[PDB]
């Protein structure tokens, strides 16, 4: 029961915050020559290390060493608080956490390569759907500057029939006679060109924030499938965690 | 009978290029002949057809020829006064002053010009169009952002430009010709024994060349002096042996030795690098190559005046754009935020049950416990409108504190968008009022509910969910205490413990301490980073804190063992970090890493820098060291200031300085932070803006290029492909922007003509470009006659650029520990989003093609002896036994190096040999094993496992390679490289650590980097971590190791 507590793991630093990784405040574990077993503790996404001394038959944290073992040490604080060990540990052990029952061993590792493969599937899935927001996203605020652009171009073309206007209607009753319908005519023409070149514009800018709302559109339907799928890849992801812990080289084959 | 007729009905049949786009508006390539309106002053648009190359000198002289023939031309004024504008690709009306600037150049929105007479009278000024080109946004995009913090950047960073600026025309000539052509040098000038022994008796001998008339002959005058003498003593040797004569004496040789020696100063013939001040040759990096490679050093004389005439005048010149409040001690109550609606958020309701908003208090750890809201009005139009309740006084709010938060959907805990924000500003203020934030979308690799290591502010982009918010009003802009008043606040504090009962102190807390303890703090500061210190640690040496001033370098273990959220703790800290000692730089750069956001702290640390940092080791450090920017909370800040003199300082760092900002422009959370810093080095650095704007504008025309080749050139033959690349290089504007200008990858080599014969895209898919320039030196024939790199726009660079950067350290730490492996950390350079130069190492192959070229007609299997055929054919007589030594030895640092970091699999294509018999990788993939984020489990590979054509080579062609002392001597050299490394194991993880700020997917939190702590075997002592290499090298290879 010592090495069979359910808790008890016996792992590197590095294997225990994957165990530690995503769960809950107050949940929990227990694990060299500084001194013997660490309780490593979860609290809001951050991991409190505590060591556990063992020296004239006591296991204890520091002074009150009046506990004979180490499962006698948790079963006290899983029901009480470590506040009053140390100041500012406000939280219990309350989550002390450690699927078929295919006493198969060869069915189990055959679903971890199902899972495996389907996890595999989805985060090809995910990673995909994350490049298409990204060049959406820059696809979009291209799309945003060509519109000012094109506003910008408009204007200065606005201001150029203004701008002819000045002069254009400076020329008609300045001389009117000479050149009557010959040179107006001509001034005319340029006009016309003139207006009719903005009229394509306009509708070049119109053109574009149809395709920015579709675009803006197709931008939201990415971005809510990436959300549908991330839940899914978690669970995923972590049943097969624990189908690998459950077996547990060989597997290469299954991975 | 093979799919148990299974049917897929859903099946049906029916590189990574990025969207930008350049020279015309949806159009990567402008027609070669094209319309352009040009409008007129008197408001008529006449239409010219302009050749794409056409300069504005040639379509201005055409308009108004072709003006005369439409009406009204007599309001015209003569063509001289006038300018062109128009309206570019970035939205923004620009003038072309530079008139013999080409059409296809001028970025146009649409083809059309407009014809006016040029205002801002100072045509001078509205030259900052140089630094926005350089920059990739306009300056005048700056000048209208409303944000405080922005204008104050703006203005204040001038300070340091300023500063610097005046110490390059100190001096001057001489300390402008120090900053544009810094010395090229090692950091010690003790040289490794290895080296040491390749020379005569401490002595090289060394070339000398020399010019008179027409500048056609050279004379060498090949010396042999003493290795650590210096550039002056050369000088003087050359000009004695190039003066000595029959019709002088010794006297009057002496005499015009002394008018002949300060005229002139040290070139290295073939690039632009010099010797312009006391070291030791050795010391310089030419040199020391020369020696390792076996080679004679070619320095040139050079004139002095020659050189200072080179030299351009900076002419920096200031740009256009030049109380009593309530203490935070004072506010008597705990924290509290209102979170009011989020507005867009994007969510199946199938899907999804129901969602709320997760926050916390930060300081990078959590200063209290992290608290949620109700589940509201689940995906529809969520609303709350709830005051969360921290449970934390406000006076204990530490100055880097910032709220995290996220809005997460339901054990169903997941997140869809999340956000961070500084609850100060960066004038010291509590935040007050109401706030909009735009959040980020949730990244590759963090699962987790929250993102405290994410940049802090809100997401530029608009259409994000945008969450807001409303923090608490106490009648007063609240602010943060001073520094003054946190002292004797910490005073009173210290004194304050000295008289609690001895009884109390015994709960977490003499004046002597034992010698058990004494010892053991010492040995908490020898752990890496990463080694997570325990409650009783942190309890342990914050009580010994006094003491810790001793072991200096315990700092970063004893600030996570501080209560932020106890500002009693926090002043006194303050008070220790005021005066502690200076630290190591490797040392200090860890407190620069998103750990240590405190301002104290990492002002400290840039303290250190400003002692010990060498402008050697800062621009080998560079790329870690512009990252860690995106952890400073504001942007005026110390360490910027620190980076940018450097940069103005020094030619070579400011250089790479503006490359890797530069790279980075494109992402959002970044770019305006960058940009700023960009438009400030453009603006005092001098010169080199004008060189690197030619490198930029080279750039971007590769960038066209390969762009049109991967979309619309794809399902064309090579030989189509080919013909196109050849015929656009041979473009006017082509040759212009890419032959005259310095290669990025190192700005000593200039690039002069293209050989467009010698030019030609790759087999690969990305479609690199392999491209080649002639070497425009004097001298380009004792360096190189012809320069050549490739340009691969599609692959993400910075991966590699790390692994190299990695590699190049590895090496500098065996070398100079005496103990010669030798990598090849080829020169690669990321310039953009996944564009990039990677230097060619010429005489160099894949496994792959010494296999062919030495495979018999038959293809019965290839032979294991070819690649030791091939060396033997390229290697023999005595140099034989020094190209195996020289295999021997980088096979082996290769091996090392590519085990700890934990790159792609090596195997025929991504190994290389070059004819000296050196061996070199490349194309290292994903770098601490991201692959194993499949599964991993606990892999700890060996990605480069020698097959029997390695083993063969080492052991020179005997069988059964295993049992020679060819071997054993190989053996030893990966036993005592694994463990040199494992003894700068700090440095790597934090190396690693201050590149979490990059958007890496190999790089997103500390247990990516935990990787490197397995296969160091830190945990481990030093003799089970020999034995653990060992065995992880046994059981790859299947026997050997033992
Ligand atoms: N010294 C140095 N540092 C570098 C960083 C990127 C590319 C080339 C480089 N050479």
């Amino acid at each position: 029961s010592l090495q069979d507590a359910e808790w008890y793991w016996g792992i590197s630093r590095e294997e225990v915050n994957e165990k530690l990784r995503d769960t809950a405040d107050g949940t929990f574990l227990v694990r060299k020559m500084h001194g013997d077993y660490t309780l490593t503790l979860r609290k809001g996404g951050n991991n409190k290390l505590i060591k556990i001394f063992h020296r004239d038959g006591k296991y204890g944290f520091s002074d009150p060493l009046t506990f004979s073992s180490v499962v006698e040490l948790i079963n006290h604080y899983r029901n009480e608080s470590l506040a009053q060990y140390n100041p500012k540990l406000d939280v219990k052990l309350l989550y002390p956490v450690s699927v078929v029952k295919e006493d198969n061993i060869e069915a189990v590792g055959k679903k971890l390569h199902e899972y495996n493969t389907q996890f595999q599937e989805k985060s090809r899935e995910y990673d995909r759907l994350y490049e298409e927001y990204t060049r959406t996203s820059q696809e979009i605020q291209m799309k945003r500057t060509a519109i000012e652009a094109f506003n910008e171009t408009i204007k200065i073309f606005e201001e150029q029939c203004q701008t002819q206007e000045r002069y254009s209607k400076e020329y008609i009753e300045k001389f009117k006679r000479e050149g009557n319908e010959k040179e107006i005519q001509r001034i005319m023409h340029n006009y016309d060109k003139l207006k009719s070149r903005i009229s394509e514009i306009i509708d070049s800018r119109r053109r574009l924030e149809e395709d920015l709302k579709k675009q803006a559109a197709e931008y939201r339907e990415i971005d809510k499938r990436m959300n549908s799928i991330k839940p899914d890849l978690i669970q995923l992801r972590k049943t097969r965690d624990q189908y690998l812990m459950w077996l547990t080289k060989k597997l290469n084959e299954w991975l | 009978s093979y799919y148990h007729h299974h049917h897929h009905h859903d099946y049906d049949i029916p590189m990574p290029p990025r969207p930008s786009s350049g020279e015309l508006w949806g159009i990567h390539l402008m027609p070669p002949r094209i319309l352009v309106e040009c409008l007129l002053p008197n408001g008529m648009i006449v239409t010219l057809e302009c050749l794409r190359e056409a300069t504005l000198i040639t379509i201005k002289h055409e308009l108004f020829k072709e003006a005369r023939k439409y009406p009204l031309h007599q309001l015209l004024q003569d063509e001289s006064s006038y300018i062109f504008v128009s309206v570019t690709q970035e939205a923004e009306r620009e003038e072309f002053f530079d008139e013999t600037r080409r059409l296809c150049d001028l970025r146009l929105f649409q083809p059309f010009l407009k014809v006016i007479e040029p205002v801002g009278n100072r045509e001078e000024k509205i030259l900052n169009r140089e630094i926005g080109f350089a920059i990739g946004m306009p300056v005048c995009e700056f000048d209208m952002v409303k944000d405080p913090e922005v204008q104050d950047f703006r203005r204040n960073i001038l300070n340091v430009c300023k500063e610097a600026v005046d110490l390059r025309d100190l001096n001057s000539p001489h300390s402008r010709a120090m900053y544009v052509y810094p010395p090229n040098v090692e950091s010690s000038p003790e040289l490794p024994k290895h080296i040491y022994n390749k020379l005569d008796k401490g002595q090289i001998i060394v070339v000398i060349w020399v010019i008179v008339s027409p500048n056609n002959d050279k004379q060498k005058y090949t010396l042999k002096i003493n290795h650590d003498c210096v550039p002056e003593q050369v000088i003087a040797e050359a000009i004695r042996k190039k003066t000595r004569s029959m019709l002088l004496s010794s006297e009057q040789l002496k005499l015009c030795v002394l008018e002949y020696q300060g005229k002139y100063i040290l070139k290295v013939c073939g690039c632009d690098e010099y010797f312009l001040e006391k070291y030791p040759l050795s010391q310089y990096k030419y040199i020391r190559s020369c020696i390792m490679l076996g080679r004679m050093p070619n320095l040139m004389l050079m004139a002095k005046e020659s050189l200072y005439s080179q030299l351009p005048m900076d002419c920096f010149t200031m740009p256009s754009y030049s109380t009593s409040t309530k203490s935070l001690w004072v506010i008597n109550s705990a924290l509290r935020i209102k979170i009011l609606c989020a507005t867009y958020v994007n969510v199946n309701i199938r899907d999804i049950d129901k969602i709320y908003v997760r926050t916390g208090i930060y300081h990078g750890g959590e200063p209290l416990c992290d608290n949620v809201n109700t589940q509201r009005v689940p995906c529809s139009n969520p609303r709350w409108n709830e005051w969360l309740n921290y449970d934390i006084y406000i006076p204990d709010l530490p100055r880097a504190a910032r709220l995290c938060l996220s809005i997460c959907s339901v054990e169903e805990h997941c997140p869809l968008a999340w956000g961070n924000i500084n609850l100060f500003d960066y004038t010291d203020t509590l935040v007050s009022g109401k706030m909009a934030l735009n959040l980020w979308p949730v990244p590759h690799g963090l699962e987790d509910l929250l993102n405290p290591i994410g940049v802090t502010g809100s997401n530029p982009n608009k259409e994000t969910p945008c969450l807001e918010l409303e923090f608490d009003w106490f009648s007063s802009v609240v602010k943060f205490p001073d520094m003054s008043v946190i002292e004797e606040h910490a005073n009173w504090s210290v004194s304050r413990e000295a008289g609690f009962s001895y009884s109390h102190a015994g709960l977490s807390n003499d004046n002597e301490l034992r010698e058990n303890d004494k010892e053991q703090l010492k040995a908490i500061s020898t752990r890496d980073p990463l080694s997570e210190i325990t409650e009783q640690e942190k309890d342990f040496l914050w009580s010994h804190r006094h003491y810790c001033v001793t072991i200096p370098e315990i700092l970063p273990k004893l600030l996570l063992s501080v209560k932020w959220n106890s500002r009693d703790e926090v002043a006194q800290m303050y008070c220790l970090v005021k005066d502690w000692p200076p630290i190591k730089p490797e040392q200090a750069m860890e407190l620069l890493d998103c750990n240590y956001p405190d301002p104290m702290v990492r002002g400290f640390a840039v303290r250190c820098l400003e002692k010990y940092l060498t402008d050697d080791k800062l621009s080998q450090y560079l790329i870690q060291l512009v990252q860690v920017l995106k952890y400073e909370q504001y942007l005026d800040n110390l360490l910027v200031r620190f980076l940018l003199k450097k940069a103005l300082t020094n030619q070579r760092i400011g250089h790479f300085f503006f490359w890797h900002l530069k790279s980075e422009m494109h992402n959002k959370t970044v770019s305006q932070r960058f940009g700023l810093l960009l438009e400030s080095y453009c603006r005092a650095c001098g010169m080199y803006l004008k060189h690197l704007n030619r490198q930029v504008e080279a750039m971007e025309k590769l960038i066209n290029l390969t762009d049109i080749l991967k979309q619309e050139k794809k399902d064309e033959t090579q030989k189509v492909q080919m013909k196109f690349l050849v015929e656009q290089m041979r473009r006017p504007d082509f040759m212009d922007a890419l032959q005259g200008f310095l290669s990025p990858l190192n700005p000593a080599h200039q690039l002069g003509n293209l050989r467009l014969e010698e030019c030609r895209i790759m087999s690969s898919a990305k479609r690199p470009l392999w491209l080649n320039w002639e070497n425009p030196d004097i001298m380009s024939e004792l360096l190189f006659q012809n320069n050549e790199i490739i340009f691969k726009n599609g692959d993400d660079l910075r991966q590699d650029m790390l692994t190299l950067q990695i590699i190049r350290i590895m090496e500098n730490i065996w070398q100079n520990q005496g103990l010669d492996l030798r990598m090849l950390p080829y020169g690669c350079l990321s310039i953009g989003d996944c564009v990039g130069l990677i230097e060619v190492v010429r005489n160099s192959h894949t496994i792959m093609q010494i296999q062919c070229k030495g495979g018999l007609k038959g293809a019965l299997q290839f032979n294991s002896h070819t690649l030791h055929q091939w060396l033997k054919d390229k290697n023999k007589g005595e140099i034989y036994d020094a190209a195996i030594d020289l295999f021997t030895r980088s096979c082996a640092g290769y091996c090392v190096a590519t085990f700890i970091l934990g790159i792609g699999d090596r195997h025929n294509s991504n190994i290389m040999v070059k004819d000296d018999g050196q061996l070199f990788h490349i194309d290292f993939g994903h770098f601490l094993d991201h692959k194993k984020k499949k599964f991993g489990y606990k892999r700890e590979r060996v990605p480069f496992v020698l097959t029997q054509d390695f083993l063969i080579v080492i052991s020179k062609g005997a069988q059964e390679c295993t049992k020679t002392r060819e071997f054993e001597r190989f053996q030893e050299m990966c036993y005592k490289a694994y463990l040199a490394i494992r003894q700068h194991a700090n440095l790597f993880i934090n190396l690693f650590s201050m590149m979490l700020g990059s958007g890496m997917p190999e790089l997103q939190s500390f247990d990516d980097i935990a990787y490197i702590r397995k296969t160091l075997a830190l945990d481990k002592t030093e003799q089970e971590a020999l034995e653990y290499f060992m065995k992880q090298m046994n059981d790859a290879h299947h026997g050997g190791w033992t």
